[PDB]
C-alpha cells in the first residue's frame, strides 16, 4: 500500500493551485477519501471527503465555496483544486483513506503530504500538554462536549501517534479496539464524555503526539494534542 | 442513524447495482446438457466449440445467440443426488454410436432413466446418431443379430438405420414431449444449424402452449 | 315483467366479483408476476369500472324510459365515463392478441427486456386514445350531449362525430385481431389428432364472442346518423346489454382455461 | 475359507443385536410420560433477505450471531447483516456448481466447493479491501456435500466417493483418511468438543469416528432409505438424522441403538435438514412439501408450523445465542424467525 | 476377496467389545439437562419485545 502526494510551491494571495495524490496497492475505487491540514505550529484539521463511488462530499466552512474535491477512478488519482487563497491555508496537506462497513477500521492509513505555503460543532478538549516520563504506565485523557456514545451501542473515538518527521497512525478506533499491527501494550477505555488512553511497560518509538477525534457527526474535529518528552 | 452508518448503506446499494447487471448478462444465454456414454462423440460434436474430472463446460456462439454445453462424465457416482440442478436447462443432445454393438443396451438403459426422470417432464431432446459411415461399412459383416437377436428384416443399411432409430423412441410415454433425430457422420460440419433450428421450433411449442392452443 | 331485471341483477354483481378476484390473485401471488399478466390486470382493471360505474347507474335508466331527472352535471360525467371504459376493454383485446403474434412469429428477439417495454407500451396508449374519444364533445362542441326538453341525456349525433367515434374504436382494431388469429391458425398447421381439433375451438371461441357482443351495436350507430332509420326503443337496449356482457366473458377466457391460474384459484 | 469367513460375519452380528436387546429395559416414551406438555409454539417473521437471483442450496450463521453466508447456483456468495438488512461482502465463483459452505469460527475464512470436485477457502480480513482466495484443496473423485472448520488451519470435508478426509491448509494435504461406507456421504456433523464426528450415506446407515486415530467406533442403522441431514445433541451424547423415508429418529451413543422415532401418516415428501434448539427440547426440520416442522423432542408430539416459502426448504440454522432461525429456500429467499 | 473378508471380520470384533449402560439410565440424563436450562432458550420461552434485536 503506496499513497503519494504531489503540488505544492509557493503561490500570491488570490491565485490558484491544484494538487494531485496517487495510489498503488490496494483497491482504488472501494475506500473512501479524505483531506487533512496541519498548520506549521498547529494541530491537525479535516477539510474534505468524497465517497466510494462519488455520490456523498462534504467540506468544512472555512474552503466552502473555493475547494473542490474529485477522483478520477480508472487512473487512481485524487484531485483538490483551490481557488481565492489567502494566508491561513499555509500547512501541510494528508490524503487517508476509509472504507465503512460492519467491523471495518476507517483512517487506518496515511501518505506523506506536500507543503504549501501562501505568502454547533463538538468541541474535543486535552487538558494536559506535555508529559515528562520507559518501563512505566502513563495514561492520557481526553474529553468531549456532546456524548459520543449512540444508540446502537457504539461510542466513536480515535486515537493517534505522530512520531516527529512522521505521518500519524490509528492507534484505536471505535472506543476500545486495538488496530493491526499495533503491540498489544496499548489499551483504551472510557464512558460518556470521559475517556482515557493507558500505556504499559513504556519502550523505546513511543515518543510523540497524541490526539483526539470524533466520528459522530460532520465536521468532524481533533483535539489538541498531548506530547510525550525525554 | 450515524455518520458510519449512512455509509454502510450506501455500499450495500452499490453491491446491489452490480448484481442486477450480472443477472442481465447471464439471462440472454442457452444452456443444453450432454449425455451419453464412453467414446461416442460428445467431446466433438460442434467443430467451433471451445472450452472456457468435475464438469466439462464448453460454449460457442452462433448467429446472436451464445450457447453453453455442460458434460458430465467424470461423475461415476449417484445421478438422483445432483441430477435436479440441470432442472432449468433449455433441451438434452443424446449421442450413441451405430458401430458399437456392445454399447447398446447400456445406451438405451440410460436412454429409458432420463427420459421418464421426474424433474424432465417436459423437456425435449435432440438425438444424434453417429457414425454412419462405418456402420455401413459393418453392416455386411455383422448382419446386426449380435446387437438384436429378435430382429427379422431385410440387411439393407436404410432398413437397419429405421430399426435402431425406432427403439429409441419407443421409450417415450408423455404429450408434451418432442425427440429431433439426424444422422451425421465424422466429416460433417454442419451441426450448429441443426441446434439451432431444434431450439427455435422449441420456443414456438413454448408459448403456443402459453396462450393455450397447443 | 319483473323477473328479467333480477337476471340482470346477477349479472352486475358477479362481473364486480370475477374480475376483482383476478386482481387479488395477481398481487397475492409471487409466480403471476412474469411479463405478459400486465396486460391481463388492466383488462380486468377496465372490466371493475364498468362494472361498478356504468351498468349500475345506467339501469336506472330503463324503468323511467327516457327521463333524466338526476342532474345536468351528472349527465356528461355518466357519458363520459360510460364511453371511456367500453374503449378500453376493445384495445385491451386487442393488445393481448398483437403479444401473441409476435411470441410465435419471431420467437429469437421478442424475450426479456424488448418484450416488457412493447408491452407497456400498449397499455399507455389504451388509455390515451380512449380519453380522447370520449371527452373530445365536452371539452370542443360537436354536438349537444344533453338538454332540458324532456329530460333527455344521450351522446352526440352528429354525423362527424358518429364517424369517426366507430372507426376508432371498433372498426380499426376489428381488423387487427381477424389478421392476427388467422395467421396463428397458419402457424400451428404449418408447424405440425388432438392439437388439430384444439387449434380450432380455441380460436373460434375468441372470434365469434367478440363478434357478437359488439357488431349489432356499432352497425346501428353507423346508419341512424346518416340515414334516417328510427329504430324501435326496444332494439336499442337489447343491442346496447350485449355489449356490456363481454366485460363478462373476457375472464372466461384469458384466465379460466389456464393451468396455471387453476392452482392459484383453489388455494383461495 | 471364504465360506468359513463369510460365516463368521453372521456370528459376530447377532452378538451385537443380543447385547443391545439386553441393555434395552424401557423406553423414552414411558418414562417422560409424566411430563407437562411443550404447549403451542408460532412464530412471526422479521427479516426478509433478498438478492439472489438463484436456487439457494446452503447457508451457516457466525458465532456472534450477526453475520451469515449463503451459497446460490448463480456463481455468488453474499454476507448478510440480520440486525440492518445490508449487504457486507460479495464473493464470485470460478464455477456455479456449489453444493455447501460454512464460515470459521474465528470469522476470518469461508469456505465453499460443488460438483467441481474441489474445496476452496477465501480469506475475507486482509489489506487491499478485497476478498481473495487463499487455498484449494484437491484429491477427491466425487462431488464435495458438506464442511466444517476445527480452527484456522484445520477442516474436514466429505465427499460423493465414500469417503471423508481431514486436511491441513497450509500444507494442502490431507492427514487421515476415513473409510468404510459403501455409497455416497451426504451430512456431517461436528461434536462441541471437537474430537467425534458423526456422517450420514446413502447405504442408510451412521457412522461414529475419531478424529485423533482415525477409525470408526460405532455404526448405527434403522432408516429404510438414504440420509440426508444429520446433527448433534447439545449435550455431545445422541444426535438426529433424516432420511428419505419421511421419518427423524434419535440414537443414542452409550446405550448405542435407537430411542426416539418422529412420523406422522400425511407426510410424505423427505427431509433436507433438521436442527435443534439451545436447550435440546425442540427439533427442526425442513421438508419437500414447502414447511418446516416443529417436534418436541421428549414427547415425540408436533408442536408447530413455519409456512412461508413458495418452493423446496433446502437449509436450516440455529444461531448460539438462541434468539432466532434462519430458513432458506429454492425460491431465491431466506428469512429470519424469532 | 479374501483381504476384504478379513478387513470387515476385525472391525465387527471392534463394534462388538464395548460398554453399554440401560436405556432408562440414558433417558434420564437428557431429562435433566433439558430441565436444568430450560430458562435460557428464547425459543422455548419468548424473550419481552424489550430485548430482542429483531
Ligand atoms: N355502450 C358503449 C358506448 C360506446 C363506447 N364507445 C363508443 C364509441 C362511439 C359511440 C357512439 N358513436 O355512439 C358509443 C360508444
Amino acid at each position: 500500500v503506496q499513497l503519494v502526494e504531489s503540488g505544492g510551491g509557493l503561490v500570491q494571495p488570490g491565485g490558484s493551485r491544484k494538487l494531485s495524490c496517487s495510489a498503488s496497492g490496494f483497491a482504488f475505487s472501494s475506500f473512501g477519501m479524505h483531506w487533512v491540514r496541519q498548520a506549521p505550529e498547529k494541530g491537525l484539521e479535516w477539510v474534505a471527503y468524497i465517497s466510494s463511488g462519488s455520490g456523498t462530499i462534504y467540506y468544512a466552512d472555512t474552503v466552502k465555496g473555493r475547494f473542490t474535491i474529485s477522483r478520477d477512478d480508472p487512473k487512481n488519482t485524487l484531485f483538490l483544486q483551490m481557488t481565492s487563497l489567502r494566508s491561513e491555508d499555509t500547512a501541510m496537506y494528508y490524503c487517508v483513506r476509509s472504507i465503512y462497513y460492519y467491523g471495518s477500521s476507517p483512517f487506518d492509513f496515511w501518505g506523506q503530504g506536500t507543503t504549501l505555503t501562501v505568502s454547533s460543532d463538538i468541541v474535543m478538549t486535552q487538558a494536559t500538554s506535555s508529559v515528562p516520563v520507559p518501563g512505566e504506565s502513563v495514561s492520557i485523557s481526553c474529553r468531549s462536549s456532546k456524548s459520543l456514545l449512540h444508540s446502537n451501542g457504539n461510542t466513536y473515538l480515535y486515537w493517534f501517534l505522530q512520531r516527529p518527521g512522521q505521518s500519524p497512525q490509528l492507534l484505536i478506533y471505535r472506543m476500545s479496539n486495538l488496530a493491526s499491527g499495533v503491540p498489544d501494550r496499548f489499551s483504551g477505555s472510557g464512558s460518556g464524555t470521559a475517556f482515557t488512553l493507558t500505556i504499559s511497560r513504556l519502550e523505546a518509538e513511543d515518543v510523540g503526539v497524541y490526539y483526539c477525534m470524533q466520528h459522530l457527526e460532520y465536521p468532524l474535529t481533533f483535539g489538541a494534542g498531548t506530547k510525550l518528552e525525554l | 442513524l450515524s455518520a458510519e452508518d449512512k455509509a454502510a448503506v450506501e455500499r450495500s446499494k452499490m453491491i446491489e447495482k452490480n448484481l442486477k447487471e450480472d443477472g442481465i448478462s447471464a439471462a440472454k444465454d442457452v444452456k443444453l446438457l450432454l449425455l451419453g456414454a464412453d467414446n461416442s462423440g460428445k467431446s466433438t460434436i460442434v467443430k467451433q466449440m471451445k472450452i472456457i474430472t468435475g464438469i466439462v463446460e464448453t460454449h460457442f456462439t452462433f448467429k446472436n445467440l451464445h450457447f453453453r454445453l455442460f458434460d458430465v462424465g467424470g461423475q461415476r457416482s449417484e445421478r438422483k443426488k445432483w441430477i435436479h440442478c440441470f432442472e432449468d436447462v433449455t433441451a438434452i443432445i443424446f449421442c450413441v454410436d451405430l458401430s458399437d454393438y456392445n454399447r447398446m443396451h447400456e445406451s438405451l438403459m440410460l436412454f429409458d432413466s432420463i427420459c421418464n426422470n421426474k424433474f424432465f417432464i417436459d423437456t425435449s431432446i435432440i438425438l444424434f446418431l453417429n457414425k454412419k459411415d462405418l456402420f455401413g461399412e459393418k453392416i455386411k459383416k455383422s448382419p446386426l443379430t449380435i446387437c438384436f437377436p429378435e430382429y427379422t428384416g431385410p440387411n439393407t443399411y436404410e432398413d437397419a438405420a429405421a430399426y435402431i432409430q425406432a427403439q429409441f423412441e419407443s421409450k417415450n410415454r408423455s404429450p408434451n414431449k418432442e425427440i429431433y433425430c439426424h444422422m451425421t457422420c465424422a466429416t460433417d460440419t454442419n451441426n450448429a444449424q441443426v441446434i439451432f433450428d431444434a431450439v427455435t421450433d422449441i420456443i414456438i411449442a413454448n408459448n403456443l402452449r402459453g396462450c393455450g392452443l397447443y | 315483467g319483473v323477473l328479467i331485471l333480477t337476471l340482470l341483477g346477477f349479472l352486475v354483481a358477479a362481473t364486480f366479483a370475477w374480475n376483482l378476484l383476478v386482481l387479488a390473485t395477481i398481487l397475492r401471488v409471487r409466480t403471476f408476476h412474469r411479463v405478459p399478466h400486465n396486460l391481463v390486470a388492466s383488462m380486468a382493471v377496465s372490466d371493475v369500472l364498468v362494472a361498478a360505474l356504468v351498468m349500475p347507474l345506467s339501469l336506472v335508466h330503463e324503468l323511467s324510459g327516457r327521463r333524466w331527472q338526476l342532474g345536468r352535471r351528472l349527465c356528461q360525467l355518466w357519458i363520459a365515463c360510460d364511453v371511456l371504459c367500453c374503449t378500453a376493454s376493445i384495445w385491451n383485446v386487442t393488445a393481448i392478441a398483437l403479444d401473441r403474434y409476435w411470441s410465435i412469429t419471431r420467437p429469437m428477439e421478442y424475450t426479456l427486456r424488448t418484450r416488457k417495454c412493447v408491452s407497456n407500451v400498449m397499455i399507455a396508449l389504451t388509455w390515451a386514445l380512449s380519453a380522447v374519444i370520449s371527452l373530445a364533445p365536452l371539452l370542443f362542441g360537436w354536438g349537444e350531449t344533453y338538454s332540458e326538453g324532456s329530460e333527455e341525456c344521450q351522446v352526440s349525433r352528429e354525423p362527424s362525430y358518429a364517424v369517426f367515434s366507430t372507426v376508432g374504436a371498433f372498426y380499426l382494431p376489428l381488423c387487427v385481431v381477424l389478421f392476427v388469429y388467422w395467421k396463428i391458425y397458419k402457424a400451428a398447421k404449418f408447424r405440425v389428432e388432438q392439437k388439430e381439433q384444439r387449434a380450432a375451438l380455441m380460436v373460434g371461441i375468441l372470434i365469434g364472442v367478440f363478434v357478437l357482443c359488439w357488431i349489432p351495436f356499432f352497425l346501428t350507430e353507423l346508419i341512424s346518423p346518416l340515414c334516417s332509420c328510427d329504430i324501435p326503443a326496444i332494439w336499442k337496449s337489447i343491442f346496447l346489454w350485449l355489449g356490456y356482457s363481454n366485460s363478462f366473458f373476457n375472464p372466461l377466457i384469458y384466465t379460466a382455461f389456464n393451468k396455471n391460474y387453476n392452482s392459484a384459484f383453489k388455494n383461495f | 475359507e471364504l465360506d468359513q469367513l463369510r460365516q463368521e460375519a453372521e456370528q459376530l452380528k447377532n452378538q451385537i443385536r443380543d447385547a443391545r436387546k439386553a441393555c434395552a429395559d424401557a423406553t423414552l416414551s414411558q418414562i417422560t410420560n409424566n411430563i407437562d406438555p411443550v404447549g403451542r409454539i408460532q412464530m412471526r417473521t422479521r427479516r426478509t433477505l433478498r438478492g439472489h437471483l438463484a436456487k439457494i442450496y446452503a447457508m451457516h450463521w457466525g458465532t456472534d450471531s450477526r453475520l451469515l453466508v449463503s451459497a446460490s447456483q448463480d456463481g455468488k456468495l453474499i454476507i448478510w447483516d440480520s440486525y440492518t438488512t445490508n449487504k457486507v461482502h460479495a464473493i464470485p465463483l470460478r464455477s456455479s456448481w456449489v453444493m455447501t459452505c460454512a464460515y470459521a469460527p474465528s470469522g476470518n475464512y469461508v469456505a465453499c466447493g460443488g460438483l467441481d470436485n474441489i474445496c476452496s477457502i477465501y480469506n475475507l480480513k486482509t489489506r487491499e479491501g478485497n476478498v481473495r482466495v487463499s487455498r484449494e484443496l484437491a484429491g477427491h473423485t466425487g462431488y464435495l456435500s458438506c464442511c466444517r472448520f476445527l480452527d484456522d488451519n484445520q477442516i474436514v470435508t466429505s465427499s460423493g466417493d465414500t469417503t471423508c478426509a481431514l486436511w491441513d491448509i497450509e500444507t494442502g494435504q490431507q492427514t487421515t483418511t476415513f473409510t468404510g461406507h459403501t455409497g455416497d456421504v451426504m451430512s456431517l456433523s461436528l461434536a462441541p468438543d471437537t474430537r467425534l464426528f458423526v456422517s450420514g450415506a446413502c447405504d442408510a446407515s451412521a457412522k461414529l469416528w475419531d478424529v485423533r486415530e482415525g477409525m470408526c467406533r460405532q455404526t448405527f442403522t434403522g432408516h429404510e432409505s438414504d440420509i440426508n441431514a444429520i446433527c448433534f445433541f447439545p449435550n455431545g451424547n445422541a444426535f438426529a438424522t433424516g432420511s428419505d423415508d419421511a421419518t427423524c429418529r434419535l440414537f443414542d451413543l452409550r446405550a448405542d441403538q435407537e430411542l426416539m422415532t418422529y412420523s406422522h401418516d400425511n407426510i410424505i415428501c423427505g427431509i433436507t435438514s433438521v436442527s435443534f434448539s439451545k436447550s435440546g427440547r425442540l427439533l427442526l426440520a425442513g421438508y419437500d412439501d414447502f414447511n418446516c416442522n416443529v417436534w418436541d423432542a421428549l414427547k415425540a408430539d408436533r408442536a408447530g408450523v413455519l409456512a412461508g416459502h413458495d418452493n423446496r426448504v433446502s437449509c436450516l440454522g440455529v444461531t448460539d445465542d438462541g434468539m432466532a432461525v434462519a430458513t432458506g429456500s429454492w425460491d431465491s429467499f431466506l428469512k429470519i424467525w424469532n | 476377496s479374501i483381504a476384504q473378508a478379513r478387513k470387515l471380520v476385525e472391525q465387527l470384533k471392534m463394534e462388538a467389545n464395548i460398554d453399554r449402560i440401560k436405556v432408562s439410565k440414558a433417558a434420564a440424563d437428557l431429562m435433566a439437562y433439558c430441565e436444568a436450562h430450560a430458562k435460557e432458550d428464547p425459543l422455548l420461552t419468548p424473550v419481552p419485545a424489550s430485548e430482542n434485536p429483531f
